[PDB]
This record gives C-alpha cells, sequence and structure tokens, in this order.
RNA sequence: GUUUUCGUUGUUUUUU
C-alpha cells in the first residue's frame, strides 16, 4: 500500500525541475545536472557523445536510484568549452545523427518492400 | 456480456498492454571480435559456441 | 509374458487407483461402521431386565425390553415449517446445516409376571461424504451437474453445521503383544515385560499387565518377580498367581515357562522365586493372598476374596485370551511363556524389544474412532431408560416409552468431539484427545487431498524425544519421508505413502480355520522336552498353537493370500529364527502392494514377476478378455499386500533390474547392490516402482532425488499452501478464503504420477522465465527481481474471495435484532463508518466497489431500557478492497435470516511477496525492473524473474537446474517434460538435444545489458522453469501503531494485527537494550509506550489506601488518617494490579517513597 | 483458464489462436510443428500455448443461476 | 450488465492488453495534456461490446 | 428496487422485510440478491 | 459533538 506512482517517471512536478545544473568546482569547467523524469536510455547516449567530444574532460552519469525515474551526471570540459555547452553540442549531434537514421530507414525500407 | 471501453494513448513504459512490441532483437559483432563476451567453456571456446 | 518396464507398473499403478483410488481405506471404514460396527456396538447388551418382586400372590412382575434391528435413512433436514424435505449436502453448506441421517432401533418388551417392533428415533448420524447412503450416492454426474459439486472435490469427509470437519486416523500401539523393556537400574525393577491384553475386537483396551523383575546382580538378593495385577494393591509374585491360577507344583510353572530344559542359568536364576512363593502351596493360599491385595472392600473374607481373586485372574487378566472358564490353562501357559520371554529378554541372549516397528502398531481409521465414541455414547443410552422407568415403574402408569429416550444423547457428544476437538464428554473435558477432527482446508485442492491422508501419534511431549519424530528404515515405502510440519509438530503427523491401503477389519475366526488346517499342537501340549524346537503360533498377537512342521503351514497361507480365500490384507509372518509365526487381522495394519516375484525356487519365474505384460495388457484393456481389475491382480497372486511387520521378514527387489540375480563408468546413472560375496539374490517380491515410496506432495516435485532431502521436506510443507486452484465450484462455496489463480499453467517438468494426479487439470503455479546471475544487486538474500512486462500481462494475476457470514439473534423468544441501514436517530453510539452503501435490508448490493471503513452488513441490536437500538454491524475489513463477489441470503435451522457474502478482489505481485519453487527455493521480491533496464538476450529474450546465484553453493539445488533445463528443451520441442524420481534420464543426452535445439548444452546464452545493450562478459543460463505463488504477501503484515485500541483488563495496547496490535517487546530486547544503556528509551517504552497511571500513597503505612480526589484535592488514608503525608506516584499500572493481588493473598507489600537505612 | 491476450514472457498477440490449436490438434498431429504453424517460434510464446490449462468448459457446464 | 462466470476485472485487464489498430496514435491527445473534463473523442476512442 | 433472484429456477423477484426467506414461485430458500444494473467501471489493467 | 464504543476461554493449523 506504499509503493509509488508510476505517471511521474516522465511527467515534471512544479518544484522540481527536469534540469538542475550546479557548479562543479571540484575540477575546474566542471557542472553536476540533475535530470529528472530520465533514465539510461538518454543518460548513456549523452555520455558516450559528450565522451566522443575532445573538449569534455570527464563524463559521467548515474541512476542513484532504479526506484526513481532520474539521474544525476557530472561533466567537465576542457578550459574551452563550458559543460553545458558542451552538453546541447552533444545532443544537437545526436540530433542529426538520429536524422540520417531515420532518413536512410525510409528510403530503404521504400526500396525494400 | 455488455461493456464498454475507453482508450487512450499510451506507451508499453506505462502498461504492457501499450507495447508496441513484446521483443527487438539486437546483436553485433557476429564472432566476438570485439571481445564483448568470454565464450565459457568445458573444452573449447570457439567450438563449444556456436556460429 | 516378457520383461516388466516402468510403463507396465504405472499401469498396474492405474488399476490400483481405479478400483482403490486414494479413499478407499476412508470410504470402506465407514461403511464398516455403519455395517458391522454399528449393529455390534447396539447389540453388545442386549437385555433390559426389570422386575416388581412382592405381590400382584407373591410375584415377579418383569418388565423385560428386548433389543432389535436398527434402521437407517436417507439424509432429510425436516425445515422448521414443516415444509420437510430431503437434504442435499449444497442446501447444507448454504444454510450451515449438518450432513446428518435419522436413526431407528426395534426395542421391543415382553412381560413376564410370574408367581414365583416398537419404532423409536435414537438420533440423528453426520455421515461422510462418500458413504454408500450418502444423498449423491446412485445419482449420475448430469445429476451432479443439477446440483452443483466439484467433481473432482472427492468427499471424504463431514458436514456438520455447514463447516466440513474432517476425522483424523490416529494411530496407536497394537495390542496383544509382549512389550520387554528395560527398566532404570536406580529401581526395584529390570525389565518390564508389558502386553496390552484387550480384546482384539472392536480393537478396545479391556486391560493390561506388567510383570517386573526384581533384583540386581550380586545385588537386591534373588531375582524375585512380583507383578501388580489390574485392579490389585501389591506386587503379588509369580509363582503364587501360578498356583491360583490352577498350577500349584513348580515344575508345571516351568513347563510352561522353562522351554529350552538345556539351560541352567535359567533355572538357577528362577529359584529365587520359587524360594519365595514356597509360603504359598496351594491354589487356595495364594487365591487368598492375591484377594487380601485385591483392592476389594473389607468384610469380603477368606471365600469371597478368593472367589474375587479368582474371578480377576479370569476376567481382566488376558482378556484378549479368554475372560469365561475353561481356558485358565491356556491362561497358565501363556502366562508362563511369556515370563520366560521376559526373563530371556533380561538375560540378554535376544535384542531387546524395539519400540518403533510398526508391526506392533495399528492405525484406528474414522470407522474404530467413531466406533469408540458410538459406544461411550450409547453406554450412555442404555441406561437413562434405567433411570426413567424407576420413576414411573413404582406409579406403574401407563408410560409413553417415547419421552424416556432422550435422542439427543448421541448427537451432542459427536458434534462436541467433531467440533471443538475433543473425542468424549464435555464434562469429562479433561483427560480428552483434541485434534482428531479439524477443518477442511480448501486453501488448494491438495490442502484437501493430503489432508484427507494424514496419519497421528497421540503420545504428547511427555519426554522430548527424538523416536515419535525421526524417519526410521520400516518407514520406507510406507509412508512419504518428505512431509513433516514445523519445529511443534515436525517428524509426528505422518502421511501415508501412494499405494497404502489399511485394513479394515475381517473376523479372525476365518484364519484360526486355515491355520488350524496343518494339526495345529495346543499350547497345552507345548513343553520343554517334546517341543524343544517347534513354532509357536499366534494370531493377532494371542498365542494359539505350536506346530513342528511349519514350512508346509506358511507356503500354503502364503499362496492362499494370493488366491484370496484368506483376505488379502491378512497379514503372516514366520519367525523362523524364535521357532515362532504370527498372523494379523486386526484394524490398522498398513499394505503396500508388492509385485509378486516367485519366490519358491521351481522355474526361471523365480527372480522374475508371476505378473507379465499379459495381465499388463489385460489391464490396459481395463476389463478381463474371460473383468480384471486391481482385485483381479491381487488374488491372481501376482500381487500381493504386504505390511511392514512381513516386509522385515521378506527381501524385495528396487527395480526390475534386478529381479533375476545379475553376473560401464557412466558418471549419470544410479547403484544397485553390489553383490560380490552375496553372489545370489532371490528377491521375494519387487516393488511397483520405487518412485511410489513417494507421497502425494511427493509424486509432484521434479527429480525430488536429485536435491537435498531437508530442502525436499520444506518443499513437501510449502506445497500444501502454494497458491492455486482448489475446486471448479469456487463460486459457489462460501468460505472464509478462496484463491484462484488467472492462469494455472501444466508444469514444463512432470512426473508420471502426475498423470494420476490431473495436474494438467488442477496445476499450482506458472511456467515462467528465469536467468541466472547478479546483475542488479537486488537478488541477493532470498530476493528475486522481476519483470515488470509479465505482470502488467498478468503472469501469476489472481483472484481471493472472502465470505463473512452474519445472522439475526434471539434475545428472547421474540426479542430479536434485525439487519437494517442504522442512522443517526434510532441507532445509538454509531461509528465513523459510512453506512451508506446499504440499501433497504442491511446488505449492499452485489457488484459495488467495497472498502474498509464501509459498513458491508447493517445490524440493530435492541437496548435495555425510545432510542433504544445499537450499531451490530460488521463493516468490511479496514485495509481490504474489492467489490461483491455474490450475497446469499438464506436462513438458519430454525428461524433467523442468515446471510453470506462473498467479496472479490484481485491480487497482484509487489515488492515483498513471497514465492518458492518446486525444490525448496524460496524468497521474497527483492525489486520489479521493467523490460528495457534488463538485459536481453541474442534473440532478445529477457527473463521474467531474477534468482540469487547464491543459493546454489548454500542450497545446493541440482534438481532445479535439471528442470530448468528440462523446461527450455520441452518449450522449444513443445511437449510436456518428464521428472518422475527413479528414471533412466540422462542430463548429458538433453544437453545433446538442446545442441540439436540450436542451443548451448549447458543453456548459457549472452545478455546484453538493457541499460547499455553491451554484452554481458558471461553468457548467462536463462530459460523456463515452473514456480508457484504462495499464501504469504507483503501487505497483509504491514502495521504500525502510535495510539489504538487497549485491552480492557491490561490497559495497554492490543495484540493482533487484527485489532491495531502492538509489538510484544520480549524480554531478551529489555536485556540487550539494557547492555545498551537504553534507561530513558526503555523506560518511556514502558511509561508513554505502556501503562501508566498516577495514584496517591501514604507516608505512614507506605499503600496506596489513600481515598483520592484531585478537584476536591482531598488525600485521606483510612488506613493512617493521613492526609498531608500523602504522595504522587506515577508508575505502571501492572504495578498496580501487582500491589492488588499482593494485598488480596493478605500480603502487605508496604511501599515507601523513603528509605528506612 | 483462458489464454493470456500477450505473451506473458515475450507479448506477442497470442489470444486468437486457441481454436486454430484445438483444429490442428483434432488431426493426431504432433505438437510442436503445430505450434510452429501457430507462429509460435519463441519457445516462451511456445510453451505458453502448450501448458496453457484452460478451465472453464467445467465451471461452464455448471448450469447458472440465469 | 454481466451473467458470465469470469471475474470482470479478469476481462477488462485482457481488454487492455488487447493491442488496437493504432498508426495514429500520435494524433490521439493525452489523457492529461487534454484539457476536458472527463473524456473526448480525441483523446479518448470508445469501444463496445454486447453479447 | 432491491431485486432478488432464486437458486437455480432462475426465478427473478423481490422480497421485503414482510416475509420470510423463501423463492416465491419454486419455494427455495435459498435465494440471492438480484445484482444491481448499474454500472461499474475498471482501468483494465 | 468537539470527541466518540470490544472481549475472552478453549481448539486446530501456522509463520525465518
Ligand atoms: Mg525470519
Ligand atoms: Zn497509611
Ligand atoms: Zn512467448
Ligand atoms: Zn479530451
Ligand atoms: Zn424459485
Amino acid at each position: 500500500m506504499n509503493a509509488p506512482d508510476r505517471f511521474e517517471l516522465f511527467i515534471l512536478p512544479d518544484d522540481v525541475p527536469k534540469l538542475k545544473i550546479t557548479p562543479d568546482s571540484r575540477v575546474p569547467n566542471c557542472i553536476i545536472i540533475k535530470f529528472e523524469r530520465e533514465d539510461h536510455t538518454l543518460a548513456n547516449l549523452l555520455r558516450e557523445e559528450l565522451a566522443l567530444y575532445p573538449d569534455v574532460t570527464f563524463v559521467a552519469y548515474k541512476v542513484e536510484h532504479p526506484l526513481f525515474a532520474n539521474f544525476v551526471m557530472r561533466l567537465q570540459t576542457e578550459e574551452g568549452t563550458r559543460p553545458k555547452q558542451a552538453l546541447e553540442r552533444a545532443c544537437a549531434s545526436i540530433i542529426n545523427k538520429l536524422k540520417t537514421l531515420d532518413h536512410k530507414f525510409n528510403e530503404e525500407w521504400n526500396i525494400k518492400n | 456480456l455488455n461493456i464498454r471501453c475507453i482508450a487512450k494513448k499510451g506507451i508499453a513504459k506505462e502498461h504492457a498492454k501499450w507495447s508496441p512490441c513484446s521483443a527487438i532483437a539486437f546483436e553485433y559483432d557476429p564472432h566476438n571480435k570485439l571481445k564483448h563476451t568470454d565464450f565459457w567453456f568445458e573444452v573449447d571456446a570457439k567450438k563449444e559456441w556456436p556460429d | 509374458d516378457d520383461t516388466i518396464t516402468t510403463e507396465d507398473c504405472w499401469t498396474v499403478i492405474s488399476a490400483f487407483f481405479e478400483e482403490k483410488g486414494l479413499v478407499s481405506q476412508q470410504l470402506d471404514s465407514f461403511d464398516e461402521f455403519m455395517e458391522t460396527s454399528i449393529q455390534d456396538l447396539v447389540w453388545e447388551e442386549p437385555r433390559l431386565i426389570l422386575d416388581q418382586p412382592a405381590q400382584h400372590d407373591n410375584i415377579n412382575k418383569r418388565y423385560e425390553i428386548r433389543f432389535g434391528k436398527i434402521y437407517l435413512s436417507r439424509p432429510t433436514m425436516t425445515e422448521a415449517d414443516g415444509t420437510t424435505h430431503a437434504m442435499f449436502p449444497q442446501e447444507a453448506r448454504l444454510r450451515n446445516l449438518t450432513y446428518s441421517s435419522p436413526v431407528y432401533l426395534d426395542m421391543e418388551k415382553s412381560m413376564f409376571t410370574s408367581i414365583d417392533g416398537n419404532k423409536v428415533h435414537i438420533g440423528k448420524v453426520p455421515i461422510m461424504l462418500r458413504s454408500k447412503f450418502c444423498s449423491l450416492r446412485t445419482l449420475d454426474e448430469v445429476d451432479l451437474y443439477k446440483m452443483k459439486e466439484c467433481p473432482y472435490d472427492m468427499g471424504g469427509y463431514f458436514v456438520i453445521n455447514g463447516s466440513e470437519k474432517v476425522l483424523i486416523a490416529q494411530e496407536r500401539s497394537a495390542a496383544n503383544i509382549v512389550q520387554v523393556f528395560k527398566k532404570a537400574a536406580p529401581s526395584p525393577i529390570s525389565h518390564v515385560a508389558e502386553i496390552r491384553s484387550a480384546l482384539e475386537k472392536g480393537s478396545r483396551l479391556i486391560s493390561t499387565m506388567q510383570i517386573k523383575l526384581y533384583g540386581r546382580e550380586d545385588k537386591g538378593t534373588g531375582r524375585t518377580i512380583k507383578a501388580t495385577l489390574p485392579y490389585v494393591k501389591q506386587d503379588i509374585p509369580i509363582v503364587i498367581v501360578f498356583r491360583a491360577l490352577g498350577v500349584v507344583p513348580d515344575g508345571e510353572i516351568l513347563q510352561h515357562i522353562c522351554y529350552d530344559e538345556n539351560d541352567w542359568q535359567m533355572l538357577e536364576m528362577l529359584k529365587p522365586c520359587i524360594e519365595e512363593g514356597f509360603v504359598i502351596q496351594d491354589k487356595e493360599v495364594a487365591l487368598d493372598f492375591i484377594g487380601r491385595r485385591g483392592s476389594a472392600a473389607l468384610g469380603i473374607r477368606r471365600e469371597k476374596r478368593i472367589q474375587y481373586a479368582k474371578d480377576i485372574l479370569q476376567k481382566e487378566l488376558l482378556p484378549h485370551i479368554t475372560q469365561e472358564e475353561g481356558f485358565e490353562t491356556r491362561k497358565t501357559f501363556f502366562l508362563g511363556y511369556m515370563v520366560n520371554r521376559l526373563l530371556l529378554c533380561a538375560l540378554e541372549r535376544k535384542d531387546q524389544d524395539d519400540r518403533d516397528h510398526f508391526g506392533k502398531k495399528r492405525l484406528d481409521l474414522a470407522g474404530p474412532l467413531l466406533a469408540n465414541l458410538f459406544r461411550i455414547l450409547f453406554r450412555k443410552l442404555t441406561r437413562e431408560i434405567y433411570r426413567y422407568m424407576q420413576r414411573c415403574i413404582e406409579t406403574d402408569r401407563d408410560f409413553n416409552l417415547n419421552l424416556a429416550v432422550k435422542s439427543t444423547t448421541i448427537t451432542s457428544g459427536l458434534k462436541y468431539s467433531l467440533a471443538t476437538g475433543n473425542w468424549g464428554e464435555q464434562k469429562k473435558a479433561m483427560s480428552s484427545r483434541a485434534g482428531v477432527s479439524q477443518v477442511l482446508n480448501r486453501y488448494t485442492y491438495s490442502s484437501t487431498l493430503s489432508h484427507l491422508r494424514r496419519t497421528n501419534t497421540p503420545i504428547g511431549r511427555d519426554g522430548k524425544l527424538a523416536k515419535p519424530r525421526q524417519l526410521h528404515n520400516t518407514h520406507w515405502g510406507l509412508v512419504c519421508p518428505a512431509e513433516t510440519p514445523e519445529g511443534q509438530a515436525c517428524g509426528l503427523v505422518k502421511n501415508l505413502s501412494l499405494l497404502s491401503g489399511i485394513s479394515i477389519g475381517s473376523p479372525s475366526e476365518p484364519i484360526i480355520n486355515f491355520l488350524e488346517e496343518w494339526g495345529m499342537e495346543p499350547l497345552e501340549d507345548y513343553d520343554p522336552a517334546q517341543h524343544t524346537k517347534s513354532t509357536r503360533i499366534f494370531v493377532n498377537g494371542v498365542w494359539t498353537g505350536i506346530h513342528r512342521d511349519p514350512s508346509m503351514l506358511v507356503s500354503t497361507m502364503r499362496d492362499l493370500r494370493r488366491s484370496g480365500a484368506i483376505s488379502p490384507e491378512v497379514s503372516i509372518i514366520r519367525d523362523i529364527r524364535e521357532r515362532e509365526f504370527k498372523i494379523f487381522t486386526d484394524v490398522g495394519r498398513v499394505y503396500r502392494p508388492l509385485f509378486i516375484v516367485e519366490d519358491d525356487e521351481s522355474k526361471d519365474n523365480k527372480g522374475e514377476l508371476r505378473i507379465t505384460k499379459e495381465h499388463i495388457r489385460k489391464i490396459q484393456q481395463g476389463y478381463d478378455d474371460d473383468v480384471y481389475g486391481w482385485s483381479s491382480l491381487v488374488t491372481s497372486g501376482v500381487i500381493e499386500y504386504v505390511d511392514g511387520e512381513e516386509e522385515e521378514t521378506i527381501m524385495i527387489a528396487m527395480t526390475p533390474e534386478d529381479l533375476q540375480t545379475r553376473s560401464l563408468n557412466d558418471t549419470a546413472k544410479r547403484i544397485k547392490p553390489e553383490m560380490s560375496t552375496s553372489s545370489h539374490h532371490t528377491f521375494t517380491h519387487c516393488e511397483i516402482h520405487p518412485s511410489m515410496i513417494l507421497g502425494v506432495a511427493a509424486s509432484i516435485i521434479p527429480f525430488p532425488d536429485h536435491n537435498q532431502s531437508p530442502r525436499n521436506t520444506y518443499q513437501s510443507a510449502m506445497g500444501k499452501q502454494a497458491m492455486g486452484v482448489f475446486l471448479t465450484n469456487y463460486n459457489v462455496r462460501m468460505d472464509t478464503m478462496a484463491n484462484i489463480l488467472y492462469y494455472p499453467q501444466k508444469p514444463l517438468a512432470k512426473t508420471q504420477a502426475m498423470e494420476y494426479l490431473k495436474f494438467r487439470e488442477l496445476p499450482a503455479g506458472q511456467n515462467a522465465i528465469v536467468a541466472i546471475a547478479c546483475y542488479s544487486g537486488y537478488n541477493q538474500e532470498d530476493s528475486m527481481i522481476m519483470n515488470q512486462s509479465s505482470i502488467d500481462r498478468g503472469l501469476f494475476r489472481s483472484l481471493f474471495f472472502r465470505s463473512y457470514m452474519d445472522q439475526e439473534k434471539r434475545f428472547g423468544i421474540s426479542i430479536v435484532e434485525e439487519f437494517e441501514k442504522p442512522t443517526r436517530a434510532t441507532t445509538l453510539r454509531l461509528k465513523h463508518g459510512t453506512y451508506e452503501k446499504l440499501d433497504e435490508d442491511g446488505l449492499i448490493a452485489p457488484g459495488v466497489r467495497v472498502s474498509g471503513d464501509d459498513i458491508i452488513i447493517g445490524k440493530t441490536t435492541p437496548i435495555p431500557p425510545y432510542h433504544t437500538k445499537r450499531d451490530a454491524s460488521t463493516p468490511l475489513r479496514s485495509t481490504e478492497n474489492g467489490i461483491v463477489d455474490q450475497v446469499l441470503l438464506t436462513t438458519n435451522q430454525e428461524g433467523l435470516k442468515f446471510v453470506k457474502v462473498r467479496m472479490r478482489t484481485t491480487k497482484v505481485p509487489q515488492i515483498g511477496d513471497k514465492f518458492a519453487s518446486r525444490h525448496g527455493q524460496k524468497g521474497t521480491i527483492g525489486v520489479t525492473y521493467r523490460h528495457e533496464d534488463m538485459p536481453f538476450s541474442a534473440e532478445g529474450i529477457v527473463p521474467d524473474l531474477i534468482i540469487n546465484p547464491h543459493a546454489i553453493p548454500s542450497r545446493m539445488t541440482v534438481a532445479h537446474l535439471i528442470e530448468c533445463l528440462l523446461s527450455k528443451v520441452g518449450s522449444i520441442r513443445g511437449y510436456e517434460g518428464d521428472a518422475t524420481p527413479f528414471t533412466d534420464l540422462t542430463v548429458d543426452a538433453v544437453s545433446n538435444l538442446l545442441r540439436d535445439n540450436g542451443y548451448q548444452s549447458r543453456g548459457f546464452e549472452v545478455m546484453y545489458n538493457g541499460h547499455t545493450g553491451k554484452k554481458l562478459m558471461a553468457q548467462v543460463f536463462f530459460g523456463p522453469t515452473y514456480y508457484q505463488r504462495l499464501r504469504h504477501m507483503v501487505d497483509d503484515k504491514i502495521h504500525a501503531r502510535a495510539r489504538g485500541p487497549v485491552q480492557v483488563l491490561t490497559r495497554q495496547p492490543v495484540e493482533g494485527r487484527s485489532r491495531d496490535g502492538g509489538l510484544r517487546f520480549g524480554e531478551m530486547e529489555r536485556d540487550c537494550m539494557i547492555a545498551h544503556g537504553a534507561a530513558g528509551f526503555l523506560k518511556e517504552r514502558l511509561m508513554e509506550a505502556s501503562d501508566a497511571f498516577r495514584v496517591h500513597v501514604c507516608g505512614i503505612c507506605g499503600l496506596m489506601s489513600v481515598i483520592a480526589n484531585l478537584k476536591k484535592n482531598q488525600f485521606e488514608c483510612r488506613s493512617c488518617k493521613n492526609k498531608t503525608n500523602i504522595y504522587q506516584l506515577h508508575i505502571p499500572y501492572a504495578a498496580k494490579l501487582l500491589f492488588q493481588e499482593l494485598m488480596a493473598m493478605n500480603i502487605a507489600p508496604r511501599l515507601y517513597t523513603e528509605r528506612s537505612g | 483458464m483462458i489464454i493470456p491476450v500477450r505473451c506473458f514472457s515475450c507479448g506477442k498477440v497470442v489470444g486468437d489462436k486457441w481454436d486454430a490449436y484445438l483444429r490442428l490438434l483434432e488431426e493426431g498431429k504432433q505438437e510442436g510443428d503445430a505450434l510452429d504453424e501457430l507462429k509460435l517460434k519463441r519457445y516462451c510464446c511456445r510453451r505458453m500455448v502448450l501448458t496453457h490449462v484452460d478451465l472453464i468448459e467445467k465451471f461452464l457446464r455448471y448450469n447458472p443461476l440465469e | 450488465m454481466n451473467t458470465s462466470v469470469l471475474a470482470d476485472e479478469f476481462i477488462s485487464h485482457r481488454l487492455g492488453l488487447i493491442p488496437l489498430v493504432s498508426e495514429d496514435v500520435e494524433e490521439m491527445k493525452y489523457s492529461r495534456d487534454c484539457t476536458c473534463e472527463d473524456y473526448c473523442d480525441e483523446c479518448s476512442v470508445v469501444l463496445e461490446l454486447s453479447a | 428496487g432491491v431485486k432478488y433472484t432464486c437458486g437455480a429456477c432462475a426465478h427473478n423477484f423481490s422480497l421485503n422485510k414482510s416475509d420470510p426467506v423463501r423463492c416465491k414461485e419454486c419455494g427455495h430458500r435459498v435465494i440471492y440478491k438480484a445484482r444491481t444494473k448499474r454500472m461499474i467501471q475498471f482501468d483494465a489493467r
């Protein structure tokens, strides 16, 4: 009679944000990003994409608790690029990759059948 | 049996009844050339494990 | 004729169950009850005489009542408004009635005034639901289709007041056997030769006798023997009672005792007995000697003393041998030989008598138990005729004779024994056995079947011991060796084996004739010199003949039992070494059907089975090729019943392999006896199947022989409490609890006895997918990880049903409470729950979404005196939700409306829910994860559940691995896999077939991390397994209490999760807190969390003897006139109670707020 | 009783095959090949149909109140 | 109204499990994204059964 | 309003608090409160 | 109307 709910795994509450960035002065040009309503699906993707970025000096994430659809990701970049900016770059890069994926898939699906 | 039903948009994440798929098969490296699995064996690794 | 394989044995078992089944013992027991037992109990004293000796000149006005035949009626329930109808069990359950039928007798009268027919209702007898006189006996299935009964529900119980009670059979020691025991050394007694000498017929206790041996070696003078006869007040020497019993010379006493005259030690050891009994030299002085100590009254004088001693030597002494005259010589010979066995056991020349071998024990079924209870109740029936035909005989009125017969005599004893559980009378509440009858469980279908085949040993923990609880070799193949209760009752309360049958009781006289057919030598003929090596023959324990050529007679008895003239269950045992022989036909000796390997070495079938493929084919027909039933095999001499006492004298082949005496390096096979020195083996029999040593529950486990026996026992225990589907018409039953699986699934791994169990038709569990690894880390410590997709699709979803029973009551004759909607005006002391669900008659409509804090059955009860009505409703349980399944409205037996409301709920697994495998593998859910996060296979396949690898090193369940492998193989190949124990299946072949299935032979397969899709480095053993849901949930134990109801007396939090119980703080918890330095914490646990009252005590007397009033601020110590020296005390109320009883016991515990010093 | 609408282990549409499965059974046919005919490829889907226990036929052969 | 011999939760949950032909489920608005009280067609397709 | 149904004779009827428990035509004392025609809503999951 | 009202004996079976 105590288990949590299911729609909250992606529905944003008013008080907490989807994205909560705090400065990680632990190493220079590092921040800690709290993604509510998230899980490994986007987290590992963004982690690998940032790891492919030469500016990104530290990249990691952790789903602090599997019983909560959320995770936190620590991102440090080189002295040139900011962690947040590296994050938008990674998101946009995966955007374009997905566009190419969908296009090639649709084309060869059409020519296939 | 007299029943009325309301169907609303949903995903597998909220219930398997909305699940678009049963299972999705995902593979790569069809010979373990990238060394992602050990080929656990009692005698030998390549022959105990199929192609 | 050809070799016997396993499937032929299965066909044999099919014949066995098609004629017998598994209730045959109970059916025949209760039928024997109302076909031989009842009539004998009625006519055991058929003579009732009265008289008026005086005048009427002089006369014996002889009122003489003779008994006659009984009458049996078909069940008819006789409504309380004269609308009499024949009663159906369904109606009985609906209206809470008793499956009981009326009985009648003919107590005719015969008047004999000398100068010197009538049909009364005896009572109403509850009936076992599948006897021959049951309401639905002749009625066929379509009729059953009209009366709504579960065809798989197989009766065997009793229905009383809508509650189904089963009479648990009670195992007790078989009587009329010598029991010599080694008495404790620091005691004058050395060896106690005991015999519970009681009438074999009826198997009821008449008396018993224990002969005690006095003295020590080089200590305690001579080896004198003085036994206390029944109802005597002194140990009388045995030689003296021999004088009293007819044989006064001592050489006769030895001729009765001495039977190996070549021995001198026993002569010189019985010399002191002769010396002490030498004071007695005739029967007269010996009988007077006995009578003096005979516990008789005073003034009886020597003549009547001798007469009473002779009677008590005659009656209640060896009553199973005789109670009448003429066999006191047989008494002398039997007592002499029994003393001789005592002496030989004392010398330790023989192994001391064993106390567990079933051959000396029987089982009292429902039949003889009811026979004994009816004996009791009827012995208090025949006498109330006397105690009323005396108050009217003086008036000599025209007595109706239908008013002196208090017919409810035999209703209430049975009602109380079957309802409360005490087999006796309520007045004699003390010394009564409790548990012989218990409520039938229908939690699962097996919760009935196995429940109907228990046995119990009612000894008690008086002396703990392990012998009543420890498995014994004699328990092989006769009982299930894995089904045992938990700690308090573990080892006890034992189950039968699979093929067992219980002796229903046959007349012993045919056996007497069969034995005497061989030139029996009487016990009088038994002589030390003549019969120096002759065979002593016993029946049912009574010693009834001698013989010198016993081979012919034992062979004839064996072959004749093979034939059928002897009842096929009658036990024949030949003690070759101790020149003895014994036949047992008493009720309760249990037999197993053994394939008859030819034991007489005269053919090649010697070392082979008389039953051959011809008999197998005939059975496969189901009939005979001119019927061939199970009794056909039994009476054809190819299969015969055997008991344990017979079993220890026979050598049995395990499997069809070692029948013929036989004359490489495989690590997947079992082992037969080596046969290295013993080059030959003539096994007299072979089991139909070694897998039949199992039990009904044990016939479920896939390969129970590949896993640890403790885990097998845990499986047996958990099998009865595993969730499933009990009965087909669960809906028409209004039961306290009902559980039905959404999707019953037949196990992938199956036994063959399974086929007979119909487990395809009532399966308990589902075949779900499990992989072995440590992926989540939550799988540790008896926790499992679950697939959420399967749960969403409804895997192990189920339906629970709870029936609340309510009824109107009669405070007076017209003063009655009613089921009505409570309100704020007519009803006082209301409850915070919502009453709105009630509509007109205090009954909610079927189908409403009921929950807690909501009244489902409204009731209003009169107040003892305008506004004189109280809420007496019974709302739904607080933390319970669901929808009303069904609402039954009926009346009671007489006139009050009785309502049965069953509510339905859907149960779905959640974190913490308890589950178990078929291999003892038990645990709760630790966490549930969705499809995407758990790893997948190459084909993208995820398991339904995940387990802890740490079980295998610890719990070591190889059979679970074999089950999973066979499950994968069957699911791929699409068929039902067999897992019968003691079979020839090999795991290596299954691995080869899995290779043929295009899958890894050892079941490993690469998982790909669900969070990353990366190939997990190890290849995971991943496939289906058959698991079972278990009754224990998580949310039924969640219970928090900050403050709730308190017990009426203790003023402390109540106990019980039902009524908001508090946590009982154990004393060891107190001690550990004390070691923890928790003073304030434990104090508030005892002060604020427990009882705490403040009082005003005196400072002079130091007692609570102070009239106290805070508002008045007056505190007067009536004991000491103290008002100013009064002190307030905030201490636990339990302390007040303690002080109270200390005062009440005239003890003065003077509390003092000061220090005397 | 009643085959699941969706496959517990996998999730494939399986419900509309029971009558077809019985049809295949009637012609004294092997089980596995019939299941393959039923498009039952994953042995989870395969034993779900192979080992399902429907029980309503005994329940329905009870004469209902209405 | 239901006169069968099965639980209504049983049939309801099974009905939920039934996939519905949904090539255009994207156009359907969510029961929480759609602002209407109760159900409207745009966020809710109605099914019926009578046997 | 409060409707009642017989045991197996399928007699549909309605008792009040004036009569004993007795199916009016069949003479069956095992009667059952007839189900509510009212709709019940489910979540189908 | 803040507040606001159930219990025991005996019996069986149980729970790491
Ligand atoms: Mg515990
Ligand atoms: Zn005082
Ligand atoms: Zn599947
Ligand atoms: Zn809408
Ligand atoms: Zn009717």
